[PDB]
């Protein structure tokens, strides 16, 4: 599933620096993670 | 079949194979508007269907919360790689981006709930007065002759929201209290003024109001709006189903 | 009687964020958008963990 | 409150949300208005504190700067869980951190 | 994530590009580096103002 | 040293379009690259709709009759509504519609300075039990501001307009006979169609000159 | 320019008589009896009078001479 | 519509060749995006002269050693490789030194080329080379295109910068700029990043309205 679809197939793709802009010389990993939204912020915590 | 999509209400037809004689097509399901949960979040119900298309036994009609189109969605998606960035993640923290900011995707609203009485005491009676002494004028323009603000409007954080006066009797007053009172030129008034606020950091939008009242006994004009907008949304929805 | 007031709470630098294996988190800032690492193809990243 | 971690400060520094600025330093912004000579009272101060004022952060950074606070986790498990820092002025709600402490 | 910093930039590398070059300084080095043709992990060869 | 003129807009489609000023020299073209994206996508004038009046509900929560979709939803939707302004910076817009059909972008009544670009972003769906009737007021801002920190009808929306989504740099090797390597860049910016990619590539110009003209 | 203890710490190595003599120079200097020697750098009593400590400018006998 | 208009309130200079400059008026995210733009425009590219070819007397290759220092010849190839060479009039000049402790004002130059670091240490008495500088805009190695060796054109040393929230009366998001810079000495700071910021003026300045 990642072969097919014009992807890296062990997630290694080429990453490009936005802040210094040099090339990196070590492939790097993303993706999407689904993560949770909880019940700890901070509006019902504060105590003023 | 269904005939027509509403997200007040959804009506299904029923076809000739499972049904009984008479009283054919009866089919109302009024969707969970949005009310309070247990832990102060709202609830509400969205439709996932169309006009003009045949269901089966045990289909998803209208999704709850943290569902979408029949299966369980609780959050969202986004771009996530594994890398240490600038110490913003730094033993197991987060960094955004502002996708998530600027498209509203992973905020969450909440329902707060603030549960004010209005008792009767030996000294006086209380009652919802929109006369409320020591009220401005932006507490003043937000609430009605009745003492209720309206149904939608922007809440402050410092906003009084209900109307509850208290009397008082032999307060002891200070000279001071006096003079102050006398400079202004304001009437000595013996009734304190309880009437509950928001508490700090919150600055929203109110939905509804629920009132309940004794039986036998002096109903407010907003009480009696809200009755009224009921029994037009009951009437409404049983002349739909006719 | 009883109001119903909704807080219409957004994004804010502190709120707690986790996944699905049990990685508890807590976002820093708003950071923007082109200062996440981009691939070539034109889409960047936007949670890093 | 719930506190986050903030990379760009230094270690005799720290992040403070203005929200809990303008009540953690109330007697001191109370002083301070009631010297300078802005406002000689206190409710009028409550007031301008409270309807969120153009120069009440103005009047507020001068106790911010060089002014020690105090951040005790509610689970004591040494004594390094108080600690000494220095707030500047952010927005929002929650406390940016030291990320080495 | 400072460990990992220290780590992958201190390295003991075999095949890099400026494998066997001079830097001037540590400042020059800072420069040379981050121009984009030398790499973190390199035998080099620069003196030290120490 | 070459100053980049003659730009070349490849617009291979309605929201993607290629950009290639020049090939510079050997380190320089990551360089512009990066700082080019780095002011481009930080804040760039666009438009959404940053308040909505109902006049059929109160407030933007409890639903109606007609509407198939939730407040919520339509809300949702108008905030992710691409809008095109010339000249003006708030400017009034109505939406009314009867009958058994649905509502695409195409139906709001547009003037002379109001354009729309898509039209196969679907508002809502309709029926013949009711129908529906607000206002909208949308507002031209330069950077994220919430409905926090900028009657009883008028209900507050934050503003969530995008001018620019999806950019990179490509670079290549050229050759124009007089350096050793000439490095071109390819840039591949991806709008909703509410301006110009030239005009928005003019106005980080304009930002980045009167940002340095102070040092 | 920042608050420095260490300057005092490695020189009397006590710390603790320091804590009760800058506690008396920032009482004389929000008493507006005694003028500050190092200039402020906008900055409360707090930091001019850690950096008298620090700078080794005032003593017990001196800041007894001072009350 | 209203973008803010950033004004130069501080200049911190500690010294002649290390200085300190501040922006406090910025917006959100135009701050660290000038700040990371200057450090990237100081770091990658910067026009002047360094040394590009180098020659020894009596040492074909790095690892033979000379007689007549009390150092090694690694040593006095470091020591000539820090040197901060200046000059407009030619393109490519051949230094050359002849001493039989020596200074940098040693070496036989010509009114084109100007030495700036006079009082670098080079050898130590206890010696003939042909050093050779040339023009370069970049970073040239010795791989792409004791003879060929690394040469560092850029005035510039270090760059760093921090961004931190700063105390904002009319709004609630806007941080400032904090950076630090580190020269040779031959320029000075400012004028550094006004003539690194020229070229980034030109490139865009006929294409804005």
């Amino acid at each position: 599933m990642l072969k097919l679809a014009d992807l890296p197939e062990s997630g290694q793709m080429r990453l490009f620096d936005g802040r210094t802009g040099n090339q990196f010389e070590r492939p790097t990993t993303v993706g999407y993670m689904y993560m949770l939204k909880l019940n700890h912020l901070v509006d019902d915590k504060m105590h003023a | 079949v269904i005939d027509s999509v509403d997200a007040s209400r959804v009506v299904v037809r029923v076809a000739d194979d499972e049904v009984e004689t008479g009283e054919a097509g009866v089919d109302i399901y009024n969707l969970t508007k949005y009310t309070r949960s247990n832990q102060n979040t709202c609830i509400n119900q969205r439709p996932l269907v169309s006009k003009g298309d045949v269901v089966a036994r045990g289909d998803i009609l209208a999704d709850g919360p943290s569902t979408d189109m029949g299966e369980l969605a609780l959050g969202q998606n986004m771009r996530v790689a594994f890398m240490p960035w600038n110490g913003f993640n730094f033993e197991d923290s987060i960094c955004l981006s502002e996708r998530v900011v600027q498209e509203d995707r992973f905020t969450t609203i909440h329902i707060q709930e603030l549960t004010c009485v209005a008792r009767d005491t030996k000294l006086g009676p209380e009652e919802i007065t929109a006369d409320i002494p020591n009220v401005g004028e932006a507490a003043l323009n937000k609430l009605d002759e009745a003492g209720i603000v309206y149904v939608g409007a922007e809440v402050q954080a410092g906003d009084i929201l209900v109307g509850k006066v208290t009397p008082k009797g032999e307060t002891q007053l200070t000279p001071e209290e006096k003079l102050l009172r006398a400079i202004f030129g304001e009437k000595a008034s013996d009734v304190k003024d309880t009437s509950l606020r928001v508490p700090t950091g919150t600055k929203g939008t109110v939905i509804d109001v629920q009132v309940f009242t004794r039986d036998g006994v002096e109903r407010d004009s907003r009480a009696l709006s809200i009755e009224k907008m009921q029994l037009d949304q009951i009437r409404k929805d049983l002349n739909e189903e006719f | 009687v009883k109001v119903y007031l909704a807080i219409k709470r957004r994004i804010q630098p502190g709120d707690k964020m986790a996944g699905r294996h049990g990685n508890k988190g807590v976002v820093s800032v708003i950071m923007p958008v082109e200062d996440m690492p981009h691939d070539a193809n034109g889409t960047p990243v936007d949670i890093v963990l | 409150s719930v506190i986050t971690v903030g990379p760009t400060l230094r270690l005799h520094q720290c992040g403070l949300p203005k929200k809990m600025a303008l009540e953690l330093f109330k007697p001191f912004i109370f002083g301070k208005l009631e010297g300078r000579g802005m406002a000689t009272t206190i409710k009028a101060a409550k007031k301008m504190v409270e309807r969120e004022l153009p120069e009440v952060w103005d009047v507020l950074a001068e106790v911010i700067r060089e002014h020690p606070v105090l951040l005790n986790r509610a689970p004591t498990l040494h004594r390094l869980g108080i600690q000494a820092f220095e707030p500047v002025l952010i927005e929002g709600k929650a406390i940016q951190l030291h990320p080495l402490v | 994530d400072v460990v990992m910093g220290l780590y992958y930039m201190t390295r003991e590398a075999i095949n890099a590009k400026g494998e066997g070059m001079a830097f001037a300084d540590l400042q020059e080095v800072d420069r040379a580096y981050r121009s984009g043709q030398a790499s973190l992990h390199a035998r080099v060869k620069v003196r030290i103002n120490e | 040293f070459l100053t980049p003129r003659h730009i070349d807009v490849q617009v291979v489609s309605q929201t993607r379009a290629k950009i290639t000023l020049e090939p510079l020299e050997r380190g320089f073209g990551h360089t512009l690259g990066n700082a080019l994206r780095r002011i481009l996508l930080s804040s760039m004038p666009g438009c959404a709709v940053v308040e909505a009046e109902i006049d059929g509900v109160l407030h933007e929560y409890s639903a109606i009759e007609g509407v198939q979709e939730d407040v919520i939803e339509i809300l949702l939707n108008l905030k992710g509504l691409a809008i095109k302004l010339h000249g003006r910076d708030e400017v009034t817009l109505t939406l009314a519609k009867k009958g058994s059909g649905v509502v695409t972008a195409a139906d709001i009544q547009l003037d002379h300075d109001v354009e729309i670009i898509n039209g196969d972003h679907v508002i809502a769906n309709l029926a013949d039990n009711g129908a529906l009737n607000m206002k909208l007021k949308v507002a031209r801002g330069r950077g994220y501001e919430p409905a926090d920190a900028r009657s009883i009808g008028r209900l507050q929306l934050d503003a969530s307009f995008s001018p620019v989504r999806r950019v990179s740099y490509v670079v290549e090797n050229a050759r124009v006979e007089q350096r050793t390597n000439l490095d071109k860049l390819v840039l591949d910016l991806e709008t909703n169609g509410t301006l110009d990619p030239e005009e928005a590539i003019r106005r980080a110009a304009t930002i980045l000159q009167q940002q340095l003209a102070a040092f | 320019a920042r608050v420095t203890v260490e300057d005092c710490l490695d020189n009397v190595d006590n710390r603790f008589e320091l804590v009760m003599l800058a506690t008396k120079r920032a009482r004389q200097l929000a008493t507006g009896g005694k003028e500050p020697k190092v200039a402020w750098e906008n900055d409360k009593p707090t930091v001019v009078a850690l950096r008298e400590i620090a700078s080794g400018l005032v003593d017990e006998n001196v800041v007894q001479q001072e009350d």
